RNA sequence: GGUUCUCCCCGAAAGCUAUUUAGGUAGCGCCUCGUGAAUUCAUCUCCGGGGGUAGAGCACUGUUUCGGCAAGGGGGUCAUCCCGACUUACCAACCCGAUGCAAACUGCGAAUACCGGAGAAUGUUAUCACGGGAGACACACGGCGGGUGCUAACGUCCGUCGUGAAGAGGGAAACAACCCAGACCGCCAGCUAAGGUCCCAAAGUCAUGGUUAAGUGGGAAACGAUGUGGGAAGGCCCAGAC
RNA sequence: UCCUCCUAAAGAGUAACGGAGGAGCACGAAGGUUGGCUAAUCCUGGUCGGACAUCAGGAGGUUAGUGCAAUGGCAUAAGCC
RNA sequence: GCUCAACGGAUAAAAGGUACUCCGGGGAUAACAGGCUGAUACCGCCCAAGAGUUCAUAUCGACGGCGGUGUUUGGCACCU
RNA sequence: UGCCUGGCGGCCGUAGCGCGGUGGUCCCACCUGACCCCAUGCCGAACUCAGAAGUGAAACGCCGUAGCGCCGAUGGUAGUGUGGGGUCUCCCCAUGCGAGAGUAGGGAACUGCCAGGCAU
């Protein structure tokens, strides 16, 4: 939600999805959507700039190649 | 963000919000909210309603708050079973019987006062009305 | 000097009372000297205009019961919680 | 002295207790049972105890 | 101050005589003029009271307010009392310390008579 | 934490007003003295009040302070 | 898990306490059988009782707003040296006035309930004691007072009442716990309760006034609107208004 | 396990992995009894000495203390000698 | 003479694993699914500070509020 | 019989506090003195003793005084038992009980026994 004492993230720019976690777990983890997924368009985000160009010029395995996070 | 500085216990019982009002009358100022509803007022609401009240009218006038939470809500983390004790403090709320005046002002136009009074009245979970400070 | 005509309350308690507010009426009491005060039912619109003035409470008022008529003023008033309307007042005879 | 006349109007089944004791108290038994009791201050009190499930005829 | 000092002082033994309820003799001590009192237990109506105040007792002293009056005044309610058939009484300080003309008072109508 | 109590001592007016008793039979059991001792009423170290004569129970108001006092008429 | 012929009579509990105890058991509470005994018991009225709950209040414990106030504080008028005057442009204790709030605040304080006494009526002794026999200690929903929870739950845990359990019949379409109501048996007899009366489907297309235009009736909030019925006043206006 | 308050619905009782605390002792004087005494705070003075010791007066009126928690008491003091 | 304190104390004296496992029971009680709820999730609406060259309402909407759905994770443990 | 005073009470603020006034024949108080009876955790302050020289100044009693304190109606409201109903975490209705606060006002205590002084 916040990054900086400055910049923050009003949540109007953060889409967040359940889905199901991997591994171990039992008849649980088969039908409970218990991992979070999480995707964060920078290039259309109330973000400054210095926060989405240095995101988008940067190769990190979270960023997406289309400038969501 | 109205809170009690230094209170005796943290947490306290739900209780019930039966009756009707004690702060009833305009006291301070010319003219007044009253609540026609009855529930609770968070100290977000309260001040939310005093930020849309003040800025109505400019530093002109004056506002007084006759409701103060004094009342600690509590609420359990997400996701936790029930039982293990009662919850933590995260909010704090005045019950609010119909009647109580919940903001009086003064030293503005009835215009100013009925509108800024609806401003305000806009951002509350309870029905109000406009009162006028009455004699004898 | 506003002129109030008025009737005595027929049996009085909260039940009673609350039969009469129902009536577009409401209680009031005279008192004040030395005889019983009165107990009286009157007119609710009528009343409730007359203090709208900023005279009703300074100046004195002519309650008429049975064709007596008493200056009084209006000592205290008990007012509805929330709505434009009246439950009570305290006429002190005099 | 002068007597007073009694019926039961309402069934005894979903009352308290105390009037339970009271219709035994008067003797009703059934709906539409009626009695004769002495007209005393006891009495009477014990019909506005449950005067809404009996009916009297002074 | 000093009244209510002593009054207090007197207020326990006072209210244990009123529940032990005994027929109490009183004795009120002052500067001048040493007096005394018997009391019944419901204490609103006295039995005897022979104090230096009355002329019966005024010249036949020296100083009403010594240790001597106090012994005549004592012997004065223990007469009046065995007349008036009290064999027996419970003595109250009344704040006084046991010690001076209230202890001479007290020697003198436990001597003559009084079972107290 | 919490969730500690402790068992209910069963305090109270075991007599009331207008009450017969016998000697000795206890009135109130209290913490302070609440109730004061009055005639024919003792006060244990509980500062419970019992009786000292077969009477009945009478409360009253004596005193300077208005403290409660509990007598007993032999009636 | 199962436990086998019949009828009649009474008929519970799912609670407390303790338990390597929690789904078992033991005493007691509740049922039954027998005996004994007292207005012994209940209800109503009166009388004597103690409370500190609801409500209220803010003297107390805190908490809260506004204002008046001001010891002090801290600046200069100060060097106007033992000492104090002013001001503070300001900072404010205490106190006062006005406004609320509290399960762990109370100088106030019910209704109820409970205890005790008396008085009649009624109750198949309705009561207590002992003895034979138990069962039961998994309770549920609804109302009322609550904690907890989210002033969520057919949630949970308490107090109290009712019901189901262990009670059928009528109503709520259907619907243990809601409303009416307690089934000994038979009747092709009647009056009623809740609930109903156009047809399914028994009973009013009932009578008098009203309202609704929405199929509202026959799901729902903030809020919004010349919807329409009413009431009370007003403003301007035949010195002719809108 | 025991103690105190509240929940706990003005008799008793009353549950929660409910809300706030405590104890597993101390004392031959900290008990008995007799006698005596009366606090906290603030103000004004007054050697350091200050906001705050001690001294005095005043206001106050028990807002102190109660060997240790809370409640209930406690001026006849249960408080201090 | 016992922190028999698990404090009505079962013995003077006792810790674990089991996915190699077994038996007796339970939906009295969990995992999945259905259920009641709707915190959470999602969606809509009210207010309008502001942004939008000026202009709140083209578009967006602070501080706050009112609901809907029953897609999530929960809650309860009602069915198995 | 009237007043004053002292003791012991009933009663516990309609009784207390304040403000103004007044009292010394008796009483009371202050007071004088203290080797002593006794006394201070130092002090004849207090307690105690031996007396009254002096004063009502303080103290206390009494009178007036509402400035507080206190008491306190009548209605209305709140709450509530029982029955019923709703638009139901809140109410309404029929009935019974009915405050609290506040208001009008009241309010400068009343009183028994004994003893003394004075009037008589
Ligand atoms: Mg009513
Ligand atoms: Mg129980
Ligand atoms: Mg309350
Ligand atoms: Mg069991
Ligand atoms: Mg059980
Ligand atoms: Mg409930
Ligand atoms: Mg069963
Ligand atoms: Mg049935
Ligand atoms: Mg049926
Ligand atoms: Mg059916
Ligand atoms: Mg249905
Ligand atoms: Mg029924
Ligand atoms: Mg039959
Ligand atoms: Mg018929
Ligand atoms: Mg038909
Ligand atoms: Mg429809
Ligand atoms: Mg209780
Ligand atoms: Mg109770
Ligand atoms: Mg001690
Ligand atoms: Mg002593
Ligand atoms: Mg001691
Ligand atoms: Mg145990
Ligand atoms: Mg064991
Ligand atoms: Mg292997
Ligand atoms: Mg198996
Ligand atoms: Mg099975
Ligand atoms: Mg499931
Ligand atoms: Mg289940
Ligand atoms: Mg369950
Ligand atoms: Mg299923
Ligand atoms: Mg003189
Ligand atoms: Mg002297
Ligand atoms: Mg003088
Ligand atoms: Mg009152
Ligand atoms: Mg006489
Ligand atoms: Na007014």
């Amino acid at each position: 939600i916040v990054i900086s004492r400055h910049v923050a993230i009003p949540d109007g720019e953060l889409e967040i999805t359940a889905i199901r976690a991997q591994g171990a777990g039992g008849q649980h983890v088969n039908k409970t959507s218990t991992a979070i997924h999480l995707r964060f368009d920078i290039r259309a985000s109330s973000l400054p700039e210095y926060y989405k160009e240095r995101l988008l010029a940067a190769s990190h395995h979270l960023i997406s190649s289309d400038g969501v996070i | 963000m109205l809170q009690p500085k230094r209170t005796k216990f943290r947490k306290m019982h739900k209780g019930r919000n039966r009756g009707l009002a004690q702060g009833t009358d305009v006291s301070f100022g010319s003219f007044g909210l009253k609540a026609v509803g009855r529930g609770r007022l968070t100290a977000r609401q309260i001040e939310a309603a005093r930020r849309a009240m003040t800025r109505a009218v400019k530093r002109q006038g004056k506002i007084w708050i006759r409701v103060f939470p004094d009342k600690p809500i509590t609420e359990k983390p997400l996701a936790v079973r029930m039982g293990k004790g009662k919850g933590n403090v995260e909010y704090w709320v005045a019950l609010i019987q119909p009647g109580k005046v919940l903001y009086e002002m003064d030293g503005v136009p009835e215009e100013l006062a009925r509108e800024a009074f609806k401003l305000a009245a806009a951002k509350l979970p309870i029905k109000t009305t406009f009162v006028t400070k009455t004699v004898m | 000097m506003f002129t109030i005509n008025a009737e005595v309350r027929k049996e009085q308690g909260k039940g009673a009372s609350r039969r009469l507010r129902a009536a577009n009426k409401f209680p009031a009491i005279i008192y004040g000297g030395k005889e019983a005060p009165l107990a009286i039912e009157l007119d609710h619109d009528k009343v409730m205009n007359m203090q709208a003035k900023a005279e009703f409470y300074s100046e004195v008022l002519t309650i008429v019961v049975d064709g007596k008529e008493i200056k009084v003023k209006a000592q205290d008033v008990q007012r509805h919680p929330y709505k434009p309307k009246l439950q009570h007042i305290d006429f002190v005879r005099a | 002295a002068k007597t007073i006349k009694i019926t039961q109007t309402r069934s005894a089944i979903g009352r308290l207790p105390k009037h339970k004791a009271t219709l035994l108290g008067l003797g009703l038994r059934r709906i539409g049972h009626t009695v004769e009791r002495e007209d005393t201050p006891a009495i009477r009190g014990m019909i506005n105890a449950v005067s809404f499930m009996v009916k009297v005829e002074e | 101050d000093k009244k209510s000092a002593r009054i207090r002082r007197a207020t326990r033994a006072r209210r244990k005589l009123q529940e032990l309820g005994a027929t109490r003799l009183v004795v009120h001590r002052t500067p001048r003029h040493i007096y005394a009192q018997v009391i019944a237990p419901n204490g609103s109506e006295v039995l005897v009271a022979a104090s230096t105040v009355e002329k019966a007792i005024a010249e036949q002293l020296k100083y009403t307010g010594n240790k001597d009056a106090a012994a005549a005044v004592g012997k004065a309610v223990a007469e009046r009392a065995l007349e008036k058939g009290i064999k027996d009484v419970s003595f109250d300080r009344s704040g006084f310390q046991y010690h001076g003309r209230v202890q001479a008072l007290a020697d003198a109508a436990r001597e003559a008579g009084l079972q107290f | 934490r919490n969730g500690r109590d402790s068992e209910a001592k069963r305090l109270g007016v075991k007599r009331f007003g207008g009450e017969s008793v016998l000697a000795g039979s206890i009135i109130v059991r209290q913490r302070g003295t609440k109730f004061h001792a009055g005639a024919n009423v003792g006060c244990g170290r509980d500062h419970t009040l019992f009786a000292k004569a077969d009477g009945k129970v009478k409360f009253e108001v004596k005193g300077p302070k208005n403290r409660k006092f509990i007598s007993i008429e032999a009636e």
